[PDB]
Order: C-alpha cells, then structure tokens, then sequence
C-alpha cells in the first residue's frame, strides 16, 4: 500500500490539490480528503464498465476494433463532413483541447464545450458589462461578506465552504465566526441550511430582487412593496449588509444561468457587485462546474480570440452563442456529425437536441457507458486524466493547476487519440 | 429593374449569402450574378448552385430590385450591409436579415430568424411574419448598437428586442417575450402586443410604449404619472398611459415607458 | 546551414555602423567572420539591414491579457484572419497568440517581453508563449505588493528578500524584478490605493519609497541582468511629475552589478509619458514632459520607455487595480479585476483614444516631447505599453511621427485637439530621427538593459541570427517628405531571420518555429535559503488555497529554456 | 396536477456518474422525482410509488421520494439527467443554454415502471450512421 | 456518556466538521486553514475513502461545534451507549 499526496481531484471546479491517493499493485483503491464525489470518481465500481478496446456500431450490435480502424472511420467522418460540430471538452486536460482546436480548423468544423449548456450565459455577460473577481486565497484571507447566489456547494462543490468559509485566514483569523453567509435559492437547500441569511425568493425573478437592489444601492426608491416575494424594508436590509462589508465575495451558480433570463441575470449580479465598489470592496466568481471547463474556454481564447460557440467553416474563427452553440447546431438540425470528447450529451442534453443525435454520425471519445455511448456510431476510450495522464487544468477563478498521473494504463491518452485524428483527417481532406 | 433568384430546394446545412444585395448585384449581368460566391458550412458554392437567375440587370444599386421568387427559411444574412434599392421575399429568411444595412428596403413576406436588422444604420425592414430575438440588436461585447433605420414586424418578436439600441425605430405589432429595450440608449420601440416581463430593463435612455399588457414590471422605474394622446418622435399615440422613468438601477438614467392605462392598473404603484 | 545577406546599408549602433554597405554572413543561427562559397545568398542592395527587434515591455501572455481577449469579441470581429499556412487568428488591441508573433515578426521584432505576470498564474503566462510563434521572450514576475516582500522589506531584511526573489524568480522561470504601483495594489485589495511614495498601505506599513530602494539592493544583491522595471504610483493624475521625480531619486545611491551582460543603469522607469502631468487638477492641467525630459539627460542611472499614444481605440490592461478601476469610474465601460491572493492585482478597460478630445491630444504630444527632448537615444526605448497607449502594430506609426515633423505638424494642424498646442511645447520641436537613432531605440537600448546585449540587438559577429531586411532606400528616401513609406516599410519587413532561418518574406510569415523562453538563474548562502524556504511552505500550509508542492511551474513548460545566471556561490 | 419543475445536482446523482451510469445506483439517484410530504398527500402516493411527468416537450416516469431539502409549495425537483431532460425545455433564446430550470409540468401517479438507462435512451430510435 | 458519533453513510465528505474543529486546528495549520491534513498528524476525524472517520476520539471535548457545521446531521453528540 502506497500513499500518493498532493493530488489533483478530476471532478469540480473547486480543483482540490490536497488528495492523497491509496494505490495497491497498480490500482487507486482508496482517497483522503476527497469529498464523495471526487473518492467516486478516483476508485473502480463494481460491476461499471470500463472499455479496454475501441467499438464501432455495426446494425444495433458493436463490434471491437482497433485503434487504427476506429480513428481511420472518424476522420472518414469528420472530412467528409459540411457543418461538424466537435463537443464537450471540459474533463480532459489543456494539450489535448489545444489539439482539438487545430482539428477544428482543419475540419472547417464548429468547438464548443460545455460553457454552453453551463456559465455560456456568464461568459455573454462578462463580455457585455465586465469581470471583477478574485482567487480563492483573497476569500479566505479577506472575505467578511459569502454569498453564495443560485448554487448548492454542499452537493455541487462539497470541500467550497470548508475552504472558503470555515477556513481561518490572515485577517479573518476566526473563520466561520468573522463572515455573514448569505443564500440566495428558492429551496431550503443544505448550503441554505448554514446561512445567516437565507433569501428564499420566488424561481425566475432574480432579475427583478437585483433591479430593486442596484435601485437601492443607488438612493432611489423601490417602486413595489414587494420583490421577488422579499418585502421593500429586507431588501434595503439585504443592500446594507453589502455596504457595510471590509471585502465581499458573491459566488453564483446555475440557479441564475439556467433560468429565465439566463445571461441577463448574470449582466445585473456583475453591474451590482461593480457598482458596490463605491462603497465596500467587492468581487465575484462563477463556480464553474467541471474541473477543466474553464481550461478549455483559455485555451479556445488564446488560440482563436473567443472563448466557445467558435466557428471555422469560414477559416478565420467567428463566433455567435444563439447560432454556433452545440444546441443550436442540433436543434436547428445544421451539424451533420457529432464528435463528443470527455462529456455527456446524451445524458444532459435535452429531448430535441437528442432527436437530431438519433440521425447524424456520433463518434464519442470516452471511457464509460454512458447515454451518449448507447447512441454513438464509434466508441474510443482514453487514458483518464488525473489518474492515468497528466496535464493542466484551471480552477473556477482561472488557476492553473497541473493534474498528475498516479496509475498506468494501456489506453492512449485524449491528446495521442486527437493528434492521430488530425493526421488522419488531412490524408482523407487530400484524397 | 427586376432581378428573379427562384430558389432551388434549400439544403440542411443553412447557406450564408451577404452578397444577396442590390450594391453586388450593380453592374453584373445575369451570368455574372450566377457566378456570385456564397458560403454553403465550411465550402465556397455559386449563387447559381442554389437559385436560378434571370430578369434585367442595372448599373447602380438604388436601381435594382431583387426578389426572391421563393422560401429561403435557410439563408442567412440576406441583405448586409445594403445601401440602396429593394429586396423582396417571398417567403420566410434565416438569420441576419439585412444586418449592417444602411439604405434601401427589404420585406419578408414570411417570418424572419434572429439578428433582422443587427447593428442597422439606415433604410428600412419589414416583415409581415413573425422575427426572432435581438431584433435591431448590437453584437456580442459590443455597447453601441443600431443607430438608425426603421424595422417593422407584423407579427410576434422574442427577446432582447432593441438590445443596445442607440437611434432609429422598431415597432412590433403583435407581442413580445421578455427583455425588450434591454440596455437601450436612444431610439424608439412600440409594442402594440403584450409584454412578458423586463421592459426596459437597465435602460438608460431613448423611449418604449407599450399598447398592450406587461405582465410583470420592474421595481428600478419611478412613476411620474398617466399622461394622455402622447406624442413621441412625430408618432401620435392617442389614449391614455402610465409613463416611468428609469432603470435607476444605471447611473443617470434617464428612459421613458409608457404603458396604456387600460389594461396596466397593476403595473402602477 | 549558411546565409550571406549581400549590399544592404547596415544600422547597428552597438557596433557604430551608420547605415554602411556590408554584407553580413550566417551559419547555424549565429552571425560569423566568413562562410563559403555554397552560402545562399539573400540580396539587400537598396535595403536597410537593421539587428532583430527587441520589445522591453509588453502584454502578451498570461491571466489579464487573456480576460481581455475573452470579454472583447468586438475587439474579434473588428480584425479576424486566417493566415496561409499557418494558424487561425483574431484581434486588433488584443490579439490570439498565433497573430500575436505573426504581426511582431511581421514587423521584423524577433524579442519582446511579457512585462506584468502574477507568480500563481506563471503556468498560463508560459502555455500562452508555448502558442506564441518565432519571437524569443521573457516574463517578468510581479514584486512591488506581494506579502513576503512587504514583511522582509519593513525589518530592513534585504538578505532575506533577495532568497525568496531567488527562489520565486525560478519557481515561475522569470526575468525580472517588475513594480507596479508599489503598496498601492496592495491597498486595492481593500478598495484603496497609496497617494504618492511616503503613504503605507494597510497593515503592512511600508511605503512604497521603502519596497523601491530594497527591491533595487535586492536586484543588485542578485546580479541580476536587467534592473528593477517600475510602473511608478499615481498613474495618470494631474500632478504626478512630482512623485515621478521623486520615485526616480529613490535607488540612485545603488550600484549597479550585473552578472550577465552589459547594463550600466539601476532602474528602468516604464510608460512614462503618464506620469508626467502637471498641473492640480485637469483645470490648470500642462505637460511637465521638459522637466522629466531635462532630468533624464543630467541623470546617469535611468533608463525610459515612452508608453506612446496611438490615438486608437484600444484595451486598458495593467497589474494597477485601482488606477483601471478609476479609468471605469470616468469612461463607464466593462471593466475587468483580478486580485491574486498575498501577490498583485489588474484591471482591464475599454479606452478609446481620439485625436479631437483635449486629453488624448496632450497625452500625444507628451510621450513624442519625450522622445524629441532626451538628447541621447541610449537613455530610451519606443514603446506604447502595449496595449495600453495603442496596439504594437502603431511602432512603425510611432516611427515615422519621430522621422518626420510634417508628419506630426499634419496632426497637429488637423485633427489634434488644440490643447496640444496650447499645453505642450511639441508644436515647437523640429527634431527629426535618424535611421540609427531609431534603430537605438527599437533594438540597441533594450537589449542593452535587458543584460542581452551579447547575442541580441547586434549585427556583429557572435550575435544571434536574428535579423531584419526593410524595403527602404536611405539614399533616395525623404523619410521627412515620404512618412507613409517610412510607416508602410517597417510594418512588413522584406525579410526576417530568426536563428539564421527565414521566417518572414515580403511581409509574409513562412515558418513558424518555437523562441526561446529566458529566465534568471541565482544561488544563495544555503542557511538564509533554507530558512526562508521553510518561512515559505509554512505560510503556503496556512494562508495560500494550493499546496506548496503543487506551486513552482514544472519543467514541460518551458520547451526551450534558456537560463541567464545571476549571482552564484 | 400542475407544478413547477426544477432540476440540478444532488451528492447521490455526483457519487452515481462518477461510480457508473450503467448502474442501478444512477437509476436510483437520478429517476427521481422529490416532493414536500404534503405534496405527496394532495396527489395520494407514498415514497417509492411512480409518477408519470408530462411536458410540452416530452413524458417520462420516475420514482417519487420525500424532499430532504424544503421546496416552496408547488415546486419539485428531478436531479438533472437524461430522465429530467425528457421534459425541460430546449429552447435557447438565442443564447445556446436550454431552460433547464422551472418548468411547468403535469404529474400524476403512475403503475408503469422507471425505464433504465440503454432502454430510456431507446425513446429517441437511434439509427446506425455507418 | 455524550461522546462524538458519525453516521458515514450520510455524509458529503464534505470537510466542514474537520476544518471547524478547534482540536484538529489547532494540532495542524493546514487544516486550520482550510485544507485536508498532508504533513502526518493525529487528528480527531478526517475525511477518508469520501467520508467522516473518527481516529482519536479521546480527543473529542464535546464543544459542539462540528455539529453546528453539519447541514446534513452525519455527525453529532450523543449516548454512546
Ligand atoms: N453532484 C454533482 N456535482 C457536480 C456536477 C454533477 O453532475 N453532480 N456537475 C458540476 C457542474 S458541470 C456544475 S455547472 C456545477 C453546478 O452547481 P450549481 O451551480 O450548484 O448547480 P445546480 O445544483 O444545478 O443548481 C443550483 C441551485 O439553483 C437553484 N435554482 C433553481 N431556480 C432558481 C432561481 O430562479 N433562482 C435562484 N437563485 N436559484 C435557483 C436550485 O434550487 C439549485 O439548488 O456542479 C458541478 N458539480
Ligand atoms: N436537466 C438538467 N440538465 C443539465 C444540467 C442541469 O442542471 N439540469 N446541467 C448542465 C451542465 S451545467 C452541464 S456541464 C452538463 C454536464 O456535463 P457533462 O460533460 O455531460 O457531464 P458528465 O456526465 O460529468 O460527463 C463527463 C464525461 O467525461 C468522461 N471522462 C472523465 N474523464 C475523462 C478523460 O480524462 N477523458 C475523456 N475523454 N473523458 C473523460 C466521463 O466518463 C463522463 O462520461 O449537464 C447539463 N445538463
Ligand atoms: S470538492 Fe470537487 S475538486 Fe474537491 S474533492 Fe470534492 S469533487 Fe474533487
Ligand atoms: S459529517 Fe457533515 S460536516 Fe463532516 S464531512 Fe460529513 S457532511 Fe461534511
Ligand atoms: S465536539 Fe468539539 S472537540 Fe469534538 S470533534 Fe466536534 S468540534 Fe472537535
Ligand atoms: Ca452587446
Ligand atoms: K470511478
Ligand atoms: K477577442
Ligand atoms: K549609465
Ligand atoms: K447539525
Ligand atoms: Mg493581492
Ligand atoms: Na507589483
Ligand atoms: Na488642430
Ligand atoms: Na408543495
Ligand atoms: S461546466
Ligand atoms: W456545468
Ligand atoms: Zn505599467
Ligand atoms: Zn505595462
């Protein structure tokens, strides 16, 4: 028995450095310090499978193959293709997305990660009206003030609140006891649980609660007696916990992104949290979701000039969320091929994106059974990063964090898989 | 002069077609014109591979009149960036309908996607159909969206119509979702339909009316009063309205919304 | 393989040849005495041959420069290209990275700088170089408000500070010690900032005159290649020649000691055309560019860099959080913040820069009084703290307002806000550059205070073959009469050598291989590195949100590393 | 009856795609539909009885369970999944994100059986590309 | 008597309890600090194999504060007999 420290976790954003892996005879059989999901993802489930070799679909049955003949019939795929849509991205590392990127010009083909179905609406906001945020240690160190609006750490990023919350830091040497946590979600959630302040407003109007806030903010009046099902007096009381923080940090999550309004949600939270600065210093940060979905969004940006929903049927990159997004290329029935890397469509897409997946050729690089795999064409496992390759990853507040390889594995990693690809796509694009 | 595009049967992967205007189509004969290049995904096509070509060809843009003898529901960008003369669609038309545009007049007699009029400088639009969201929008990141022109839909809009609006005029006929005039500077929107929710969020100038209901209002306005047989702009809009003032929630704001009285007793305080 | 570039006019200052006709020989990436008669020959006869461009100061790489590219998809779509056989690309203020070393090259600049990187997001500034093709380079790491700084510095500890700059300088294979805003980004964190050099920020108690002077003996201490590159406190306000001055004077005392290289200066003062206003407020606002023009000339310590107005519409991006914050407060655009824990901060901001507005106008004629009232060019470098004043693009606009003054009284005459005239002097200046004088301020004076002026900014034999071939004939050429052509030539190079190997021709990039990444090399008394080591990790176990094993950047990184040595036992 | 339908993660549903989506425990942590008890007792079920949910987007049947996490009257929660995205809404409003969240549906008590994951995926007729 | 139990199969591993304890702050920084322990240490609990797992449970001096830290009730303060 070996233990393996400093660990990088391949789960959340929240990207914990801390793991200590328990490693027997080539195998991860145990974890310290991983929360439930991240211990869940480290060790091998009973009875789950795991594919050794790559499977082409042949008329309902799959058959195994080689590498060479599954990566031959996706570049067949890929080349022939007039509107390639290339998806998914966020849990594999930065080499093999920065490779994915120059397969994506090659093919003429759309890139796109799960920002779109994710903090997509973030990302549109951030560009209209701004991006103030912080690293995780100025929270720690500094934070009097955690709201945590439209997100449930305790399920979602469960090791966030030890962290960020209940850690002691420089000038808030007491934790827990030095910060006003504050929840903003329509249900008790068990991160609301712990709040001193629970704002259990009414689904779908968050944007209504913040225009009465920055109203506020700014010495109007608020024109109703009630917003968002909060009354006028609490929501001045909310505004004057804001103004009176040392340092405030509001974290925010799918409940904004995912319901009505979507990116406009977001536009109003950043333009309050700037507008505060006039009287309390304050900041924010998305919590992103995968471990490297923020990694891709770099990458896509240095490289192209935009961050996802990225197009190069034109050769110079362009870039329209609404038109060039994975869902818009499926439900408007535009993309004629879906290649999947390190995602699930299948699952977490919804029903009229799935109905076009049903149609079209589908090669998914993955290592699991997984609703995408059961409506794929062509199956091709790698090396899973984290465990059995390395490379970067970037935290919710852009910090780069390399992962490790703990455990070999016969596999080809997504890079090698990707590189091969791109070969064989140029040979077919000639020919 | 007339120029005829008969659409073939339109293809799966949409075609994006900017130089379908009057100021490429000046100066070309016929054949010419079949030549024209056009975007079909990730390869260069002729215009002539997807529409027959025929009719009289001229030699300035304000003299051409193109019709589109047919249902173009998957060509985009129809229209950018013209100058002067006439489109006409017989039927519906992709995103970015006359995007950019600074003179001359297009009507698409069927629905229209997102994007009609995206950043439009002058002319005019005018769809007797339904359009999507971002009517007369700014595009992504940008602060300084449509500067003028008139875009006129007959039928029902979506959202974040006039978003970043800083001049010309957008009348909706039927209803709209939510978000209309979002971030809107200058210019003038009428809504003769319904509103879901939002207008005029984070205004912070220029005008909206709205003649029908808004179902939900936001809390950053200050009510002024009701004012009756209002004239904005040179529009007369005769009855009675609830006007506010806002989005306090931006710095000096200084936008107008007007609702009709009869049917938005409970949008005033 | 072996070169022989035949009859061009030869600019290199360094070697004093004024624009001579010489042939100059290569042979496996290095310039040499002679090559054989299988040489390939690259002809230059009507063309001026100048050493590779070297850039001191720049944002290219890393955290903010990247938030400016994500958050500005109009910066995009106003300048998108797909360049023939190479890579896609975007950008005009904020370019992608593949465009980023295509348009450097381009404009024959084989060397620029990364001037501003946070030491925790060291491994982003170096995956973007890994994307940045042809031009060699550097990072400067961030030191003026970072925690171990502040608390060594405030107990006179100098020997302590100079193991953790030793230990920090190659955990994030870095160049140099850069300063910005000294305690003011600190006080930023809790939405403050330092008014002038005697003003501490809160709990740390030093002043920024106290972390300058230390970090400069710390600089030295370590014989490092280039001096301590400061960015002074109250950028941009009326007044702050003053505190500029004053700034200057702090480490004058130090001598310089440079292991590597030739540098004979103990600071480098960066963009200063914005920190030479006068006035109180902008009621009785004037250019004080004479006075810090006149200090600079009778001073033997300093060398500047301009920070040139373009007059574009460009992208704000400095480790300054509170100045960028302020700019936001005056202009209203979307504004971007980045506080990094015990470290630095930044801010990004749209700005737009227009000839008819009073404030841009005067901060033109400010940085072109600079240029045109220091006497010597060895005491300059041309930049437009890039993108900050203007994109890089503008350096061969920038030249050819320094070659022509009808070129600048066009402007000035035309467009230009008044308050040019009527605030500065530049109306009055009639100082034209000369081809060698802009060569000494393009390549010549940054590679000497860079410490790598033995194999770049040189022509000479042992130099590296980095080398730019200009469509410009200095005997029929009016660069006064002609400054369209001037400005058009130097945009695109009619041929680059970078290591010997053509990469450019006709403006047109044909290779793209890999640079070099430089960093500084340096070894302590073990008992004082041990010691804070061991202060280091204990600090990263209780306040930073990594673990200490996980922080330094790993050697994959770097695919060509070029260590320059420092001090050594 | 009608209700508002909103949908995410749960630690149970995170513990099941890291551990396997082919296995039962996926079945269990994410065919699921959370209520408040007195919910359960307006439409006449106990835990573990079916529930046949209907949209204007689509139809599946889950399994209901007592909300350890309080809803706001009329409010339920399937934790996100190829069973939620049966019924969500797809539409983007030109911004590429579907309405994951607050949906209106339709409930009511059900003696079908929660279909498992290769059979639920069976609803959309995948055809062979090659 | 009242003493420290935990009930792992109702817990995130989600790390409060440890961070809160003032014991297991105290005996290490990095924990005080927020992080799971890497330097070797006897602490009361730690989060392993995903879940709460008591060690040194003579330690334990029933303050009641990891209690106040838990949403989910996984551990708690009761007879342990
Ligand atoms: N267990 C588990 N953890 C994961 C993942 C997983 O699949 N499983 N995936 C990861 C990913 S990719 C992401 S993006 C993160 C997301 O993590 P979160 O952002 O926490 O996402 P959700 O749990 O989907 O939704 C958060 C909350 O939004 C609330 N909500 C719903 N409607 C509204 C509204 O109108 N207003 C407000 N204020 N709140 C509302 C919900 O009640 C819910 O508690 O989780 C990551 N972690
Ligand atoms: N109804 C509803 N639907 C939702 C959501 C919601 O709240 N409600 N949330 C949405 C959001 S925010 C998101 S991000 C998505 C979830 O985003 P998805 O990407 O669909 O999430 P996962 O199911 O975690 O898929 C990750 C896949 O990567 C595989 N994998 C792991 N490591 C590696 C590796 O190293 N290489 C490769 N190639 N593969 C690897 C895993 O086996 C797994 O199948 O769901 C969305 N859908
Ligand atoms: S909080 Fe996220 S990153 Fe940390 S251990 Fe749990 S799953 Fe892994
Ligand atoms: S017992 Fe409670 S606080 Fe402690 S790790 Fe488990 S869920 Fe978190
Ligand atoms: S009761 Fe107090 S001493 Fe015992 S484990 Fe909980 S927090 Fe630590
Ligand atoms: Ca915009
Ligand atoms: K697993
Ligand atoms: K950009
Ligand atoms: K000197
Ligand atoms: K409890
Ligand atoms: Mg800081
Ligand atoms: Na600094
Ligand atoms: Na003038
Ligand atoms: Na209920
Ligand atoms: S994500
Ligand atoms: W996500
Ligand atoms: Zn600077
Ligand atoms: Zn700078």
């Amino acid at each position: 028995m070996e233990y393996v420290k400093n660990v990088v976790c391949p789960f959340c954003g929240t990207l914990c450095d801390d793991i200590i892996c328990k490693v027997e005879g080539n195998e991860i059989v145990g974890t310290i310090n991983a929360c439930r999901i991240g211990h869940s993802k480290f060790v091998h489930a009973e009875g789950a499978m795991r594919y050794k070799k790559p499977l082409i679909r042949k008329n309902g049955e799959f058959v195994e193959v080689s590498y060479d003949e599954a990566i031959d019939k996706a570049a067949k795929i890929l080349a022939e293709s007039k509107r390639p849509l290339m998806y998914g991205w966020s849990c594999t590392e930065c080499e093999a997305q920065a490779v994915g990127v120059e397969l994506a010009e090659e093919a003429g083909a759309v890139i796109d990660n799960t920002a779109s179905v994710c903090h997509g609406p973030s990302v549109l906001a951030l560009q209209d009206v701004g991006y103030p945020i912080c690293t995780f240690g100025e929270v720690k160190n500094r934070a009097d003030v955690v709201v945590y609006w439209g997100c449930n750490p305790m399920h979602a990023h469960p090791r966030h609140m030890s962290r960020n919350v209940f850690a002691r830091g420089f000038f808030r040497e007491r934790g827990r006891s030095d910060r006003t946590l504050i929840v903003v979600d329509p249900r008790k959630t068990d991160s609301a649980k712990l709040a001193d302040i629970h704002l259990q407003l009414d689904f779908d109007r968050d944007y209504e609660l913040l225009d009465a806030m920055r109203a506020c903010l700014l010495g109007h009046e608020i024109l109703y007696d009630e917003v968002a099902g909060v009354p006028r007096e609490q929501i001045e009381e909310a505004v004057e916990v804001l103004k009176n923080a040392q340092f405030g940090i509001l974290f925010f999550g799918m409940g904004i992104t995912h319901s009505r309004g979507k990116h406009r949600n977001i536009d109003t939270a950043i333009m309050m949290v700037q507008d505060l600065n006039d009287y309390a210093k304050w900041t924010l940060i998305p919590m992103r979701g995968h471990y490297n979905v923020t990694g891709f969004n770099q990458v896509c940006t240095w490289e192209s000039g935009y961050p996802y929903c990225v197009d190069f049927s034109g050769g110079e990159p362009r870039y329209n969320p609404g038109e060039t997004g994975a869902n818009d290329l499926l439900q408007n029935r535009e993309a004629d091929a879906m290649m999947v890397i390190a995602s699930d469509p299948g699952a977490h897409f919804p029903q009229r994106a799935l109905e076009r997946m049903a149609e079209i050729p589908v090669i998914a690089i993955e290592p699991h059974r997984t609703p995408t795999t059961e409506m794929a064409d062509i199956i091709i496992p790698p090396a899973i990063v984290g465990m059995e390759a390395e490379g970067t990853a970037y935290r919710m507040e852009g910090v780069p964090i390399r992962m490790k390889k703990v455990v070999d594995s016969d596999l080809l990693s997504d890079r090698e898989i990707l590189e091969r690809l791109l070969e064989k796509v140029r040979e077919y694009k000639a020919s | 002069s007339e120029i005829i595009l008969t659409p073939k049967e339109q293809p799966e992967v949409p075609l994006e077609a900017p130089n379908i205007k009057p100021d490429v189509f000046a100066g070309k004969s016929i054949e010419e014109i079949k030549n024209i290049q056009i975007m079909h995904g990730n390869e260069v096509v002729k215009l002539g591979d997807f529409f027959e070509v025929s009719g009289e060809p001229a030699d300035a843009p304000e003299d051409i009149k193109i019709i589109i003898d047919g249902d173009v529901y998957n060509t985009k960008r129809i229209g950018q960036e013209m100058t002067a003369g006439e489109i006409i669609v017989r039927g519906n038309v992709n995103m970015y309908v006359g995007a950019g545009m600074k003179g001359g007049k297009i009507t698409v007699e069927g629905n229209a996607g997102s994007w009609a009029g995206q950043d439009m400088r002058g002319g005019e639009i005018e769809i007797l159909g339904d359009a999507g969201d971002y009517v007369g929008s700014s595009y992504r990141g940008d602060w300084r969206g449509m500067s003028g022109g008139t875009i006129t839909v007959h039928g029902n809009a979506d959202n974040e119509i006039g978003e970043y609006m800083n001049g010309g005029k957008i009348i909706i006929k039927g209803d709209v979702n939510i978000m209309p005039g979002i971030h809107m500077n200058n210019g003038l929107i009428i809504i003769e339909g319904n509103v879901v929710a939002r207008a005029g969020g984070e205004m912070a100038g220029g005008t909206i009316v709205v003649k029908g209901m808004m179902q939900e209002f936001l809390a950053g306005f200050k009510y002024l009063g009701v004012e009756k047989d209002i004239e904005v702009d040179g529009e007369e809009l005769p009855g009675a309205f609830y006007k506010f003032e806002g989005d306090h929630a931006i710095k000096g704001a200084k936008g107008i919304v007007y609702a009709a009285v009869g049917c938005n007793g409970h949008i005033a305080p | 393989m072996e070169y022989i570039i035949k009859n061009g006019f030869v600019y290199c200052p360094l070697n004093g040849v004024d624009g001579e006709k010489m042939d100059i020989c290569v042979k496996d990436g290095k310039i040499v005495e002679s090559v054989s008669d299988s040489a390939k020959v690259i002809d230059a006869s009507g063309k001026i041959v100048m050493p590779g461009g070297v850039d001191p100061h720049s944002h290219i790489a890393g955290a903010k420069v990247n938030v400016g590219r994500m958050y500005r998809p109009e910066d995009s779509k106003r300048d998108a290209e797909k360049f023939k056989g190479g890579r896609a690309g975007s950008g005009f203020s904020v370019p992608s990275t593949f465009m980023t070393g295509y348009r450097y090259a381009q404009m024959g600049y084989t060397t620029a700088m990364e001037a501003a990187m946070p030491p925790l997001l060291a491994r982003h500034t170096h995956e973007e170089f890994h994307d940045t093709p042809i031009i060699d380079h550097a990072a400067y790491p961030l030191f003026g408000n970072n925690w171990f700084v502040m608390e060594y510095l405030k107990e006179g500890d100098v020997d302590a500070c100079a193991a953790y700059a030793s230990w920090l300088l190659r955990a994030t294979k870095g160049y140099t010690i850069k300063i910005v805003n000294p305690a003011g980004t600190e006080a930023w964190g809790w939405g403050g900032n330092v008014h002038g050099i005697y003003d501490p920020a809160p709990y740390f108690d030093i002043t920024p005159a106290e972390i300058i002077k230390g970090l400069a003996e710390v600089n030295e201490k370590l014989q490092l290649p280039h001096s301590i590159h400061l960015h002074c406190n109250d950028l941009g306000h009326p007044g702050n020649y003053e505190t500029t001055l004053a700034s200057f004077d702090v480490p004058k005392n130090i001598k310089p000691n440079p292991a590597t290289g030739s540098r004979d200066t103990v600071l480098y003062a960066t963009h200063v055309q914005f920190h030479s206003y006068g006035g109180t407020t902008w009621r009785d606002f004037v250019s004080e560019a004479p006075k810090i023009a006149d200090y600079v000339n009778k001073n033997d310590h300093i060398v500047i860099d301009v920070g040139q107005i373009t007059l574009d519409e460009t992208t704000t991006m400095t480790a300054d959080g509170p100045m960028e914050y302020d700019l936001h407060s005056l202009n209203g655009l979307k504004w971007a913040n980045c506080d990094v824990e015990l470290e630095t901060g930044s801010g990004v901001v749209p700005f737009i820069y227009s000839a008819r507005a009073p404030v841009p106008a005067v901060q033109w004629a400010i940085g072109m009084e600079l240029f045109l009232l220091i006497d010597n060019p060895e005491k300059v470098c041309l930049t437009t703290d890039s993108p900050n004043a203007g994109p890089f693009t503008r350096y061969p606009r920038v030249i050819a307002w320094l070659m022509s003054n009808k070129y600048r009284m066009n402007l000035i005459e035309g467009e230009l806000h008044k308050w040019a005239q009527r605030k500065s002097t530049v109306a009055t200046i009639d100082r034209e550059y000369t081809f060698s004088e802009i060569a000494q301020i393009t390549r010549a004076t940054s590679a000497k205070v860079l410490g790598l002026s033995d194999t770049k900014g040189h022509l000479g034999v042992g130099a590296d073959a980095d080398i730019a071939v200009y469509d410009i004939n200095p005997e029929t050429v009016d660069p006064s009469a002609e400054y369209m052509a001037i400005e058009e030539a130097f945009s695109r190079a009619a041929c680059v050598l970078k290591d010997g190997e053509i990469v450019v021709k006709d403006g047109e990039v044909v290779a793209s291989p890999h640079g070099r990444t430089y960093w500084v090399d340096t070894q302590v008394d073990e008992s004082i590195y041990s010691e804070v080591l061991a202060n280091v990790e204990s600090k990263f176990k209780q306040y930073y949100s990594v673990n200490f094993a996980n922080y330094p950047v790993q050697d994959d990184y770097l695919p060509k590393s070029a260590p320059v040595k420092g001090v050594m036992l | 009856m009608r209700v508002i339908l909103n949908t995410g993660r749960t630690i149970w549903q995170g513990q099941a795609i890291e551990s396997g989506k082919d296995l039962k425990m996926y079945v269990d942590a994410a065919a699921i539909i959370q209520m408040n008890p007195e919910m359960m007792k307006q439409l006449g079920i106990a835990e573990g009885d079916n529930v046949k949910v209907i949209s204007e987007y689509g139809d599946v049947v889950v399994k209901a369970v007592e909300a350890k996490e309080p809803l706001p009257e009329g409010m339920v929660y399937i934790p996100m999944g190829p069973w939620a995205n049966r019924v969500i809404r797809p539409y983007t409003d030109s911004t590429a994100t579907p309405s994951f969240k607050n949906i209106p549906v339709e409930i009511i008590p059900t003696d079908e059986e929660v279909l498992d994951m290769p059979t639920l995926m069976k609803v959309y007729g995948k055809v062979g590309q090659i | 008597a009242i003493g420290l139990k935990a009930y792992p199969e109702l817990c995130h591993g989600c790390g409060n309890c440890v961070i809160a304890c003032p014991v297991n702050a105290l005996r290490s920084p990095e924990v005080a600090g927020g992080k799971g322990p890497t330097d070797d240490v006897e602490i009361i609990m730690i989060v392993e194999d995903g879940v709460v797992n008591i060690k040194n449970p003579d330690l334990c001096g029933k303050c009641g504060t990891c209690v106040e830290s838990c949403p989910v009730d996984a551990i708690r303060l009761e007879e342990l007999e």
